[PDB]
């Protein structure tokens, strides 16, 4: 006889016990819940109706709307909730034995699903080392332990994405035995390489951006990746993976060579990067403003902070990149000067010029626009204490940061006209 | 192992018996191992060890046995048990340091995982809609998550589609034979079915979908035919030398030139007009079909349908979109204006058809259907030039004078009726479209004269 719609309620009161309980039977506060009426609806399906050997029970505990004694059947299960599935009649074998079938499974309240499908991947394989099947899976049997290779690879690629790469190692076959196996991971390999190509300075740059700090930072995290993947290529060219390799080989090679002009770039990204620690300080002689004052200070540090740049390209020589290196820098002191401007104007110029009754204030908007000169003139004195390869492009790269003193200018030429009136 | 021991034996206890039992108590199993002894060291390292992530609680058949190795058992069902982390909390629930997960011991486990595949796979698909979820590198990194999440997906759609001498003497018998050379034979008739039927006039989800159901069916019926057991049938009809099945059917099934159209066709869907309202939509849906169709390089008449299918498709959008522009009623300036958008639409589609000449032309030139294909398109083409035609007339008036004007109007009232008449019947547009053109011409001469005035 069992339980039928209260026989899994039974069976999960005494099972699910929270480490000491095994309870048996019926759960009390469903009953006294007494909701919902779609779930007593779905609930009533699943005990007597053929055809469905599933249902949740969902803790969920705390958090936002949490499902609790969800559970549905079917339906969906959403987030720290706990709550567990069982199999009745597993399409319908309801209405003669108890579903005997009936498996228990217990899920926690806490990526987490991508482990859930490695887990699942790893089941698969581990079928396929049993017993061929029963011609269900036929020879898709191998097919789908692939395909499930190829998904485990893809989830390596969003945890590097999420993650920092290691997408080559997901690719790597694990215990294996074929060769078409080992292409698939040479594959991912490659794929690896091309996202370090596909990352560059200037693309940051496009999508405005463009900070002194924030170019220093995307240099040595660009440097902290590339020697993630250098420890990465040290764990991918294993002793295995080389035999691949020599068992047709164009593409290894290509990936080999990839993975030395990466070796190449990441010494020049690591020289790249102390010149970003460099700039980063400078960044947070900046960065750590409040929008007050600082101009009439900045100004005069300008000349010192140009100077150590200069200073910056004969120590490092063999730097890459070095004119590429430079745009960086023009876009770093006018992304910078671009945030003072706004703080010394903005809602507070507004609001001055509707009273009428400031006129230093509009003296003060002409000096921090000086400022922006004094960093032109101590960029300019650079260029000379420099000597030649003077770089910097600033009348198109500066362009932005003249366009921005125009505009400032224009102002101050109106609003000394209007004190006048 | 940890001090918190209590807390993973007081859940064992209560788990245990509905797991490898239908309640009540189960025996005492944990203490059995604990007093060896092995099953002690092993629970202990569960619970403490951060590198063995796991442990299996095994139910076989009663016996009980706690391990981390896994042996398939039937007639069992049970809970594992994972502890994953080093040194279990004596400071926190048991329950909140372990997952527990029920397995069936012989039992459709492969419904099971797939079950709990799906529900994962919704789980992150409500993230997704949801907030980060992937998280970690994030952006670049959640989209790489999203596609993982995808294919994850279809990973869990295919589960759930899914879801010599043995005989002696046996073997040689000329009714034994005979019946599996006729079932092979049979087999071999119901294969050809679906290795001809001419492609006439289709709608687009027809072919596409046609094609679709080619690949899933013919890779069915590989399915079938890879079982062993099916292969069997042929070995032992060669080892009976009744060499007319096995030769029949390794030559004469259409599978494997069958099998590949099909996988073609599959890829031609995956590559790939009648739900565009406007205008815009046409054309654009012309464009993406036009980039779809150059995946050509990579038999000529197969392909040759399935672009005519797409064509099709394209002219019905176009239609759809001139009526979303009383055509007498309205301006014929402001008719013009959705009349312009149509009109630049149908000036791609010609382009596009030169092309195809070009390539139909290397084709004959290579070798001492298509070409009524060709056809067709161009005079779709053609029809819908002269629709953006009509529009453009409507426009001119509507710029010129009020005597302008209302020639204007009297041009858009009989384009009007024309439309109205196409979309009452497709078989009435296909045969009042004919006739329509030898009444337009006639009005468009009147429409002449008054303009001449």
């Amino acid at each position: 006889m069992g339980d039928h719609s209260q026989k899994d309620s039974p069976e999960d009161f005494i099972i699910n016990r929270l480490s000491q309980a095994l309870g048996i039977q019926k759960e009390k506060i469903k009953k006294s819940l007494e909701t919902q009426q779609d779930d007593k609806g779905e609930v009533t399906n699943k005990d007597e109706f053929q055809g469905f050997i599933q249902q949740d029970n969902s803790t969920n505990i705390l958090w936002v709307s949490g499902q609790s004694e969800k559970c549905t059947f079917y339906y969906g299960q959403l987030p720290p909730i706990d709550k567990f599935k069982k199999k009745g009649i597993a399409i319908k074998l309801g209405l003669h034995k108890l579903t005997n079938e009936n498996v228990a499974k217990d899920v926690v309240v806490v990526l987490l699903e991508h482990l859930n499908s490695v887990f699942n991947e790893i089941m698969s394989p581990v079928m396929q080392n049993p017993l061929n099947q029963q011609g269900w899976t036929d020879l898709v049997a191998k097919d789908l332990m692939e395909k499930f290779n190829n998904y485990v690879a893809q989830v390596y690629v969003l945890l590097g994405q999420i993650k920092g790469k290691t997408m080559l190692p997901l690719p790597s076959h694990k215990l294996t035995s074929k060769d078409k196996a080992h292409v698939f991971e040479g594959s991912i390999i490659t794929w690896t390489k091309q996202i370090k190509n596909v990352l560059k300075l200037e693309p940051e740059q496009l999508l405005k951006y463009g900070n002194d700090p924030g170019p220093l930072a995307e240099i040595e995290f660009w440097q902290n990746k590339r020697d993630n993947l250098n420890l990465i290529d040290s764990q991918l060219k294993s002793v295995e993976v080389q035999n691949i390799l020599h068992f047709l080989k164009s593409t290894y090679t290509t990936p080999f060579t990839k993975l030395q002009a990466e070796v190449k770039k990441a010494r020049l990204e690591a020289n790249e990067n102390y010149r970003y620690l460099f700039t980063l300080k400078d960044l947070f002689s900046k960065l750590q403003e409040s929008q007050p004052s600082d101009f009439p200070t900045l100004y005069e540090l300008f000349i010192p902070i140009m100077h150590t740049i200069l200073l910056i390209y004969n120590k490092s020589k063999t730097y890459n990149q070095p004119p590429r290196l430079v745009v960086l820098i023009r876009e770093i002191c006018n992304a910078i000067i671009s945030n003072a401007q706004a703080f010394v104007d903005k809602d507070t110029i507004f609001s001055l010029i509707d009273s009428k009754e400031t006129t230093e204030a509009c003296d003060k908007l002409q000096v921090t626009l000086d400022v922006c000169s004094k960093f032109k003139d101590a960029y300019f004195e650079y260029k000379a204490k420099a000597g030649g390869n003077w770089k910097l492009t600033s009348n198109a790269l500066f362009v932005r940061l003249d366009s921005f003193l125009e505009r400032c200018q224009d102002i101050l030429h109106l609003t000394n006209t209007i004190v006048q009136f | 192992k940890y001090s918190k021991r209590i807390a993973w034996m007081k859940t064992t206890i209560c788990d245990s018996l509905q797991l490898k039992d239908m309640i009540v108590e189960e025996s005492f199993q944990y203490e059995k191992n604990k007093n060896l002894l092995e099953q002690f060291l092993s629970g202990e390292g569960l619970n403490k060890i951060f590198a063995y992530y796991q442990v299996q609680e095994q139910a076989q058949n009663t016996t009980g046995d706690l391990e981390k190795i896994q042996d398939k058992a039937v007639w069992f069902l049970r809970i594992t048990n994972p502890a994953d982390d080093k040194k279990k909390a004596s400071q926190q629930d048991g329950n909140d340091n372990d997952i527990i997960f029920g397995e069936i011991t012989p039992n459709t486990v492969p419904m099971l995982n797939a079950l709990m595949e799906s529900v994962y796979s919704r789980q992150i698909d409500h993230i997704i809609t949801e907030k980060i979820q992937f998280w970690g590198v994030a952006e670049e990194e959640q989209v790489l998550e999203f596609q993982q999440h995808s294919n994850k997906f279809s990973s869990e759609v295919r589960e759930a589609i899914n879801l010599d001498y043995e005989a002696i003497s046996g073997l040689s018998e000329s009714e034994k034979m005979q019946h599996y050379e006729m079932k092979f034979n049979e087999w071999i008739n119901l294969i050809s079915s679906q290795l001809r039927k001419d492609e006439k006039d289709a709608g687009p989800a027809t072919e596409l979908i046609y094609w679709r159901s080619r690949m899933q069916k013919i890779t069915n019926w590989s399915e079938q035919l890879k079982s062993k057991d099916f292969q069997i049938v042929k070995a032992s009809l060669q080892r009976h030398k009744n060499h007319d099945n096995q030769r029949p059917r390794g030559d004469e099934s259409k599978l494997n030139e069958a099998k590949d159209n099909v996988k073609y066709l599959t890829t031609l869907e995956k590559f790939i007009p009648l739900y565009n309202g406007t205008p815009q939509q046409i054309i654009d849906t012309l464009p993406a079909l036009m980039n779809a169709i150059k995946m050509i390089h990579t038999t000529t008449d197969k392909m040759t349908g399935l672009f005519i299918k797409i064509t099709n498709q394209m002219i019905k959008n176009c239609k759809d979109r001139i009526l979303n522009k009383m055509i007498w009623e309205q301006d014929p300036a402001e008719l013009i204006e959705v009349l312009g958008s149509c009109i630049k639409l149908y000036c791609e589609y010609k382009k596009c058809y030169n092309d195809t000449k070009e390539k139909v032309a290397d084709m004959p030139k290579g070798k001492t259907s298509d070409a009524q294909i060709f056809g067709k398109f161009d005079t779709f083409v053609r029809r819908l030039q002269k629709l953006i035609e009509i529009f453009s007339n409507i426009q001119q008036f509507n710029a010129l004078l009020e005597g302008m004007d209302v020639l204007t109007n009297k041009f858009k009232k009989i384009i009007d009726d024309f439309k109205k008449k196409g979309h009452n019947l497709l078989d009435t547009a296909n045969n009042k479209f004919d006739r329509d053109w030898v009444e337009f011409n006639v009005e468009i001469s009147h429409l002449d004269g008054e303009l001449q005035n």
